[PDB]
């Protein structure tokens, strides 16, 4: 039931690398642990200064607390594998 | 070539009316020189003369020292954001550090700076530093790019800029410079390059009190 959230902008090739990829390990070697959230920084900057992003794409998990960031396309599969399994 | 005056003792003399409107002034410095001090000042001046109002991007003080610190000039930068005229806009990095799984940039910061800009009528701002953005990420790559297309946009929207540097390229920069004499502090401003425009060559003196006083020219 944690959160997660994703810091896209809009389809530039690096956020839609990031979120493709990312659908995929929820749905396989993630099935049931995180909530995704995503947040278009083209759309919503406000809320990137609400949550202090800087870099695109950014992968924040949020709830519960404290908050953790990993930035990137995600294109390192294992790296992200094995930060996700650290958060939860 | 328009010029934005500062109103910075002595500075828009020796830059013949100010800064180069519309356009990124790189302002050059060892630690301890002043850099901080002058963005400060040209966003204040700003506000508090002309009713300009001005975003501080700041990439390593946090807004509670740049805040506390401009009090001794007399400077409530407080009063100035609960008014809605001054807004720091925190890009000091995360004390947890950044852990790269990728390739990125730094879209949402641009986003960010153009949005503020948007939302609070800024027409300067101050950028401090740029050498601290590129201490941030061990992508020299990516931030030198990504500084461009920031002076980029900035230059499309109009505003007025101080970028600071302890890389970037322009064709306006400042140079201060801070010499021990004895057990004294000689501090000067120079004027190396401004865009195709005319200025005073050389070192100028300045002093410190309520801000940056240029004097001797
Ligand atoms: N109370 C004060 N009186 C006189 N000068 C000051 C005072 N507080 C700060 N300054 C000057 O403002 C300068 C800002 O310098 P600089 O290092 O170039 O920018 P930064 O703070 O970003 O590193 C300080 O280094 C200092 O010399």
């Amino acid at each position: 039931t944690a959160v997660l959230k994703l810091y896209v902008a809009g389809n530039t090739p690096n956020s839609v690398r990031a979120l493709k990829t990312l659908n995929n390990i929820l749905e396989k070697e993630f099935k049931g642990v995180y909530a995704l959230k995503v947040i278009d920084v083209l759309k919503n900057p406000q809320l990137a200064e609400e949550d202090k992003i800087l870099a695109t794409p950014t992968l924040a998990k949020v709830l519960p607390p404290p908050v953790r960031r990993i930035i990137g396309d995600l294109s390192n599969r294992e790296k992200v594998l094995i930060a996700l399994r650290l958060l939860a | 070539v328009k010029k934005i005056p500062t109103m910075i003792e002595g500075f828009d003399d020796i830059s013949h009316g100010g800064l180069p409107q519309g356009a990124t002034t790189l302002v050059s410095g060892t630690s301890g020189t002043g850099k901080t001090l002058f963005a400060v000042q040209f966003l204040y001046n700003g506000i508090t003369i002309f009713n300009e109002p001005g975003i501080f991007v700041t990439f390593e003080e946090s807004p509670q020292d740049i805040i506390k610190n401009a009090l001794s000039f007399g400077w409530n930068l407080q009063s100035l954001i609960d008014q809605g005229k001054l807004f720091i806009l925190d890009a000091s990095p995360d004390p947890d550090g950044q852990e790269v799984a990728g390739d990125f940039d730094l879209s949402a910061l641009i986003e960010r700076i153009q949005y503020a800009i948007r939302k609070y009528k800024a027409t300067r701002v101050s950028i401090d530093s740029v050498t601290a953005v590129f201490q941030q990420y061990d992508a020299a790559s990516v931030v030198r790019r990504e500084i461009f297309r920031l002076a980029f946009r900035l230059a499309q929207l109009g505003v007025t800029t101080i970028m600071t540097t302890e890389e970037f390229v322009s064709d306006n920069v400042v140079i201060l410079r801070n010499v021990l004499e004895g057990e004294r502090r000689r501090r000067t401003v120079e004027i190396l390059k401004l865009r195709g425009t005319t200025h005073m060559k050389g070192e100028y003196p300045f002093t410190i009190n309520n801000g940056i006083n240029i004097f001797d020219y």
